[PDB]
């Protein structure tokens, strides 16, 4: 449940900034999903009348 | 435009919760792992200079 | 009187001085200052002085005291700002006339001019006396009165000689015991090692329950008098004046200067908004104030040394509640004094001991019969900030705080954000004080666990029908979930969010409590009944707008009257919900 | 008849030492020294008469090193005599221990007298000649459907439990004290308590008490207010009182040794005073033989019908098996049984997580004739058919619940109805291991007979 | 006789010791506990005693023994249990009457009550004797028989008198040997120093697979009669079942079964379990412990009697493969040995290195693993023996960045990784498939080639199609399996089927307990015929699902291959398994 | 600090001290403790050090007998970056709140490269008060901090979602924050703004909102500032 990373600062540093994107992209994609979810239920809605 | 908008959503959504269950569990874990072992350095250098 | 041998840092090594017992404090240097032995290797005793060390000669005599680290208890504490180490900070001031601690400064931790009206107690000359037993009463102050005077708890023997009523300096001698030899003689005040707990009788389980005057607190995640509860860091200031401890002992101040001049003015201004008319706060409640400029030896025994002033108030039979702050400032002073002795790190660069300690430390809490005669019982509740370190919960001290207390009551920085008050997140907070306190429940107010129990599962599933609106439309939730979401919402915009700024809802008793909560649950349970017979869940709302204003109107009701007032206004509220539910139907 | 009664009679004057060359932490050094021994006990009397009790550790030509169990504050060097006993730590051992509550580090709490020896033990005790040992091969059924179809113990088997901070560990250990019993037909519980908290002390003490079982524990209770040195020696007075009890009593004998996280912190905490070395997380290189002078003491032997079983009880940090307390005690003893904050928060008591759970000694007593034919193949099936549900529980948290496949979605079920009625168990409720059996295999039956490929086929047909 | 100084730990500093030897055996206290020496610090020498130091005083004397630890080899050596410092636990019972082992107990590495049949060699008197050949053999058990007794190595000289065909104990004079003019009286047994390896003659690159008996092991990641071997794991992962089943099932001669901090219940289950099982071997069904002996020091025993265990044992197999047997010494835990080390470096004061485990101990493991290789013997008459170190390392916290496992993992050439995750789950042997490693499979193409000519293809197919399937979950558990081709699917389908069926193996059963090679490799070419034939029916055109709805019979007749018991012969089951595949390619070619 | 200390209490006035290269003076304390054979703590810095800084940083602050004040800015430099440096970690627990300098912002523009998330000041509210300075600074600097929030997350969600796609809110946003970014954020080194006109300028940022938008800030302030 860990990612083979050799324990170094570097690597720390790395995986962090890896943490931060990760957090970065589940939010922007959440979000996303939501637009995509409110567009997708007007189309449903127009797509039956 | 309603199929489409349907899959993009749907992998969207797997995307999310893949990111998510996955990776910040992963992340996270690997973080800790990592300062455990540089924590674990430290002690070896500190009782290597303690002596 | 030996001499200084080698100085080294805050690292003072005394020659010539055999006969320092370990962890003795001492009187280092021609200025008089304190420090303890942290390890004798013969005639040399290393000392860790407490204050700056530069300006220390070879030949400074170092003075030995004779005790350990120890607490000057006795009257004169209620109305005191004290620091790590008790030194009495505003009779400092008041001598040195100046803004700073002067070096190696000898101001008595007590009162010495001060006269006490002293009485004594039912044990006359000739009696057999104990440790710990009453054998005199002092007036203190108007809301601490009878400030009972104990016998050390190392102390015993037969009663020789003792002072008849009068005002008494606290320098003059008042008792005279002997026990093999009439060598002992008692004033008002007695020191005892701080770290060496005081002992007691027996100790109790904690069962009557910290009524800390918030709803939230008082009701989902209750806290038991002489029981230990953990803040991640409103509630010190609810503590500090609501809660029904005949103590305070306030150790934080926070390691910010700031904040400890803050605690400082709040805590004087404060008056007694609990019961009691005309009666200062600080009046019952000792200030153990640190700032991070003070000696780390004095950031680290802070607490000590107020929950050795918490013991010795419990001794007499109060019950006592020690607030205790930054206790992220006082694991960071630790980690310092163990850095500079070179002890070996264990997790993240904290000591070995930290876990131990603070077991320790915490297990120092719990109501116990008060050692000696006559028979009574005290309580030392703990309500210890745990001040995460980083805002995460990863620190060893955030670990081993969250693994012996057992109350955490996790304010919420989202909840906080959202301009909640106390903005406890009703997930992460938990009170494993539930199953003690259903005895109490069951003799004072039977339905209280069930009704609490009732909110929980409303909660968890508000958290499900808050999830699935997320996920999917919020219409698509059936009736039943609808009902529980607004009777959630409902339960959060009143019951929880109670802030204590406005006089109706400043202080919850705990029957205003119950009756909120016994009007909650017939509101849901008056909505459950409307959804299975049928009713749409529009309708009902519209029907029961009415019964939903009573209820939250309910929160708002002045508890000033209460007796049965309160609980009249309840039942009518009750009847008139059922009345209006079944007209509904 | 009893010829070590004799050696009894004997005086042995004892010197007092006035000489103490330094005192460091908790270690005090004595000088000139008249032949040290290594580890004799000796108790050094304080200025304020308070008398501590110390081991020494090192012993140069003419010098002691001495630790005192209470901690060394108070200690002085002009007026401290330290009283050389000659003899390591010996608690008095009795049968009439039995009932009793002692302290931590021996002396008798329960208000009553001093135990009138029989024979004075060593607590350090003696390695078991591996010859002399017998394996463990008798089934205890611990009512509990996880610890009985799934981690079978055994008569003498020391398998701990793992649990964190909060979780009912206390609850679950408990409910196995008061339910301990053979599978194919009373246990003398010796409980030791290392730095738990006064509310935990007097839950067990109260659940004795009220089972009854008070009658045949004697206590050894350490709370958190008592001393940290002594930690190290309580549970080997509770292994001691133990050994006693079964290969000299002929008694079966449970031992409980609860918080051995804070008695590995009392470890860590003695061998960073020291100059040790410092392990993995601060923790003593020769933790691992600590450890094991405290665990292998179990275990039955060749001639002697007494039998002892460890369940200490450890506290992960944070929940972690990779932690040096519970990696070594598992490397040592002799399985695990792992109590779940995840199946806590869902719900779920007794909370055991059955995956990081072990049995060494269910090989043995699993059978055909110890317990029915079917046990270790429907276990076996079971672990296996309980992590396809996990993980078919990750996919769908992954990537929904529509993409599951069937064999997925039967995963899910059986992870349901096994976590929600197999698992969880009433407090006070004791199952049969027949009755679990059934069960088990009812959940089993929830699969088809096709896709269990752990069952035997005999057994597949006999019992499907 | 020196006399004891200083008393810290297992280490006893002793003064008044000046000529004592590094590594020399000495006896420390009145109860003559058996040390060896570290330092030696001008008169002072630091002993590591091999026994508890509970007891010792301040002037205790201290005797030199003039000899380094010497390990006892001769007959009677083979159904016993050791102590590490070799000494025979059943007479320390037998001795002591109690459960315990008492400090001191001097008792006679090997029996001398016993008399051995005896039969003299080729030699007789006059004939120029060298070190290692040997001069007799005796007759030790029904399985060991004739236990050769071998000239001790550095021993030289012409046979002035040998002793003539009888019954003799182990201090009965066998034979005399003259050089340069000093006669030398030779007994049944003799001793060698464990530091020192047995000298052969010139060791020779191993060929002979080590059939270890289960699946994963045997097929997937093979070893060599002459290799060392390395299993790190967790607790609970299967190394020590691991270990145990190699010793009942493999083709060795002899095994030294070496237990160092493992429990003493692992000890206790063997001596129950080993006379119970049975070996075809010798003609003649006879007990597994007939050929097995056991160093046992547990983990409660003394801390630096785990080191002497070690060279005890090595030094048995080294003599076991002098006598020209195939012997496979089984180290329990050189992490506990290790471990050992790091406590007495501790006690002593040298610099931690990494973690605090000794900066000598990459060197003394190598050499222990040096010690291992097939070999031929050292003396006339001319035979081949063979150790196989199969050693389980012990990683601290699970992890295989542990110090011993990185030294194990250069110095071994067989690394069999465990996965905890596959430790749980009941996934035994829980063997990490993609991290473990067998460097043998490029030599044992010679005895594949000359025996199943088609296993190495088979392996490396099976290797392939389980990591092709890793990369699938891997990407699957990310990205759904909605996309995947028919040919993933099959891939996946297939090794997950490996997996549960064929990588899988219980030891605790009964038609799984011992796979032998055949059986092996007959259900390797099922699972590689059954993916062949659904790629291939596949690729033909049918769909996945429906090939798979119609071939469910085979998949499960497959799966359910293990079931068939190799006590029925390698006739029999191969038999069964030809139909097998032959149904199933009718099953595969009617469906399509 | 004594200078500092003599000025402000032996001659009532305000000081406000700035400390320049905390980092700098650690690793003179670093040289200084290992001059007399002491281990190293956690990064090689002594473990003393949270007492030293904690006696340099308290020896600020205002007195009760005295007119005088004693602020303070220690300015640090935070090796590679990292807040978990024990430099920054004990700064910022002796002191309260922080000022953060982002090579973001520094890359991207011009002086000063301050970051208005990651820093913020623990008593702000008794400075930003009713009868100092302007009643509507509490008001403005938190609708300010939300909104330049909002705007970093429409800046990283146009790349995402299309900037079509973005809401009205959003795209306003995004607008405040570069005209947030580029023209208040943006100083000169020499120009001189009082904190009345920065509230002006702050006002004139948040006058391109709806007036129901602005949340935040109190209805009575919205009406009579806006
Ligand atoms: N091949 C196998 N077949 C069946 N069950 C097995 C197998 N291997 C292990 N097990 C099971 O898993 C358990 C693992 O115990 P084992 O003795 O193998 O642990 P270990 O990894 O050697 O531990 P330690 O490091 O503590 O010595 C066994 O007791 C048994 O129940
Ligand atoms: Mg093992």
């Amino acid at each position: 449940n860990r990612e083979q990373v050799f324990p170094t600062r570097m690597t720390l540093g790395l995986m962090k900034t890896k943490l931060k994107g990760a957090n970065q992209g589940y939010s922007l994609l959440k979000r996303k999903s939501e637009a995509l979810t409110k567009r997708f239920r007007d189309i449903t809605k127009r797509i039956d009348d | 435009a309603f199929i489409i908008l349907d899959e993009v959503i749907k992998v969207t959504n797997r995307r999310v919760n893949a990111i998510e269950h996955v990776i910040i569990p992963r992340t996270e874990n690997t973080i800790a792992y990592i300062n455990s072992e540089l924590d674990e350095l430290d002690r070896e250098e500190f009782y290597r200079l303690k002596k | 009187y030996g001499a200084i041998y080698s100085v080294s840092g805050p690292v003072v090594i005394a020659e010539n001085m055999i006969g320092c017992a370990m962890y003795e404090l001492v009187k280092v240097g021609h200025d008089n200052l304190v420090g303890e032995v942290i390890r004798i290797d013969g005639d040399k005793a290393t000392i860790q002085v407490y204050e700056e060390t530069a300006g220390l000669t070879v030949g400074d005599p170092v003075l030995r005291t004779g005790k350990p680290l120890s607490v000057e208890l006795g009257p004169g504490l209620m109305e005191t700002i004290y620091d790590g180490i008790q030194r009495p900070l505003k009779a400092i001031k008041e001598e040195s006339q100046s803004i700073y601690i002067p070096r190696g400064i000898d101001t008595p931790a007590l009162d010495r001019t001060i006269k006490w009206q002293f009485t004594p107690g039912k044990f006359q000359v000739g009696d057999h006396i104990s440790g710990g037993d009453i054998y005199g009463s002092v007036f203190e102050n108007s809301l601490i009165s009878s400030h009972k005077i104990l016998l050390p708890p190392r102390s015993r023997g037969t009663i020789t000689w003792i002072a008849p009523a009068g005002e008494y300096t606290l320098d003059e001698k008042i008792l005279e015991v002997e026990f093999d030899g009439k060598k002992s003689d008692f004033t008002l005040y007695h020191t005892w090692p701080v770290r060496v707990p005081r002992p007691v009788t027996e100790k109790l389980s904690a069962d009557y329950p910290l009524l800390t005057g918030q709803r939230v607190l008082d009701a989902l995640f209750p806290c038991v008098q002489g029981g230990t509860t953990c803040i991640p860091g409103v509630i010190s200031q609810s503590l500090s004046k609501y809660s029904n401890s005949d103590a305070i002992i306030y150790v934080g101040c926070g390691e910010r200067g700031n904040e400890m001049a803050e605690v400082l003015m709040e805590f004087p201004e404060l008056y007694t908004e609990m019961s009691g008319t005309k009666e200062p706060i600080m009046k019952r409640t000792t200030l153990v104030a640190n700032t991070s400029n003070m000696p780390v030896a004095a950031r680290e025994a802070s607490i000590y040394t107020g929950i050795t002033l918490a013991e010795y108030f419990r001794d007499q039979g109060k019950n006592v509640s020690m607030i205790a702050d930054s206790s992220s400032r006082w694991a960071e002073a630790l980690r310092e004094i163990s850095g500079r002795l070179g002890e070996m790190p264990a997790d993240q660069g904290f000591p070995a001991y930290l876990g131990a300690k603070l077991a320790s430390f915490y297990e120092r809490a719990g109501k116990a019969v008060a050692l000696g005669s006559p028979d009574r019982t005290g309580s030392v509740s703990i309500v210890a900030a745990v001040s995460p370190a980083g805002g995460d919960f990863s620190d060893p001290v955030t670990t081993a705080t969250l693994g012996i207390t057992q109350v955490f009551w996790g304010l919420d920085k989202k909840l906080a954000q959202r301009k909640h008050f106390p903005s406890i997140n009703t997930s992460v907070s938990y009170s494993k004080y539930t199953n003690v306190l259903n005895k109490f429940y069951d003799s004072n107010y039977p339905e209280f666990p069930v009704l609490r129990d009732r909110m929980k599962e409303i909660l968890s599933n508000a958290e499900e029908l808050e999830q699935v609106v997320q996920l999917v439309g919020k219409s698509a939730l059936s009736d039943s979930d609808k009902i529980t979401l607004d009777v959630a919402t409902l339960i959060k915009e009143d019951f929880l969010q109670q802030n204590g700024y406005s006089t109706y809802d400043a202080f919850c008793p705990i029957w205003k409590t119950f009756d909120m909560m016994r009007a909650f649950i017939s509101y849901h349970d008056e909505a459950q009944k409307a959804v299975a017979n049928g009713a749409n869940w529009s309708k009902l709302a519209d029907s029961t707008g009415d019964v939903k204003h009573a209820v939250s109107s309910s929160k708002f009701f002045e508890p000033s009257r209460g007796e049965k007032e309160v609980h009249g206004e309840f039942e009518k509220l009750l009847s008139t919900m059922q009345e209006r539910f079944a007209e509904s139907t | 008849n009893k010829k070590a009664v004799e050696q009894g009679f004997n005086v042995k004057p004892r010197l007092n030492y006035n000489t103490v060359s330094g005192v460091n932490g908790p270690l005090v050094i004595l000088e000139k020294v008249k032949f040290p021994r290594y580890n004799e006990i000796v108790n050094l009397t304080l200025p304020d008469g308070t008398v501590r009790q110390g081991q020494v550790l090192e012993i140069r030509g003419d010098r002691a090193i001495v630790q005192v169990f209470e901690g060394t504050s108070g200690i002085d060097v002009k007026k401290t005599t330290v009283e050389f006993t000659g003899e390591s730590l010996r608690i008095p051992v009795s049968e009439d221990m039995l009932g009793r509550i002692f302290d931590g580090s021996g002396r008798p709490i329960d208000n009553g007298p001093k135990v009138f020896a029989e024979d004075y033990l060593d607590i350090n005790g003696s390695p078991i000649n591996p010859y002399a040992r017998i394996y463990p091969e008798e089934m205890i059924s611990t009512g509990v459907s996880a610890i009985d179809t799934m981690n079978s113990i055994a008569r003498g088997q020391k398998i701990p439990i793992f649990s964190a901070s909060g979780l009912p560990h206390n609850e679950i250990a408990a409910q196995i004290c008061r339910q301990a019993g053979l599978v194919r037909p009373n246990f003398s519980i010796v409980f030791a308590a290392m730095g738990v908290n006064l509310e935990t002390a007097r839950f067990f003490k109260q659940d004795f008490e009220e089972n009854g079982s008070l009658e045949r524990t004697s206590l050894f209770l350490n709370l958190a207010n008592d001393p940290t040195i002594e930690r190290i020696i309580t549970p080997r007075l509770a292994l001691t009182t133990a050994e006693y009890l079964a290969y000299q009593t002929e008694r079966h004998v449970l031992t409980i040794l609860t918080d051995m996280s804070s008695y590995a912190d009392a470890l860590r905490e003695v061998s960073a005073a020291r100059e040790e070395v410092p392990g993995r997380r601060g923790y003593p290189g020769y933790m691992y033989t600590d450890l094991s002078t405290i665990y292998e003491r179990a275990g039955r032997v060749e001639g002697r019908n007494g039998s002892i079983t460890q369940i200490p009880i450890l506290t992960m940090p944070n929940d972690d098996i990779t932690h040096p307390i519970p990696d070594l005690t598992g490397y040592i003893t002799e399985g695990q049984i792992f109590v779940d904050r995840q199946l806590h928060n869902k719900g779920i008591y007794p909370p055991i997580n059955v995956l990081p759970s072990l049995s060494r000694l269910m090989k043995s007593a699993i059978g055909e004739g110890m317990t029915r034919k079917d046990h270790g193949d429907v276990s076996n099936q079971l672990y296996a058919k309980y992590a396809i549900g996990k993980d078919a529980a990750a996919m769908k948290a992954v990537v929904g619940e529509e993409a599951l496949s069937i064999e997925d979605k039967l995963s899910l079920e059986f992870l349901e109805k096994f976590e929600k009625t197999f698992i969880t168990q009433g407090a006070y409720e004791d199952r049969t291991v027949f009755e679990s059996l059934d069960q088990a295999w009812s959940l089993l039956r929830i699969y088809p007979k096709e896709m269990l490929n752990r069952i035997s086929p005999k057994i597949l047909d006999e019992f499907y």
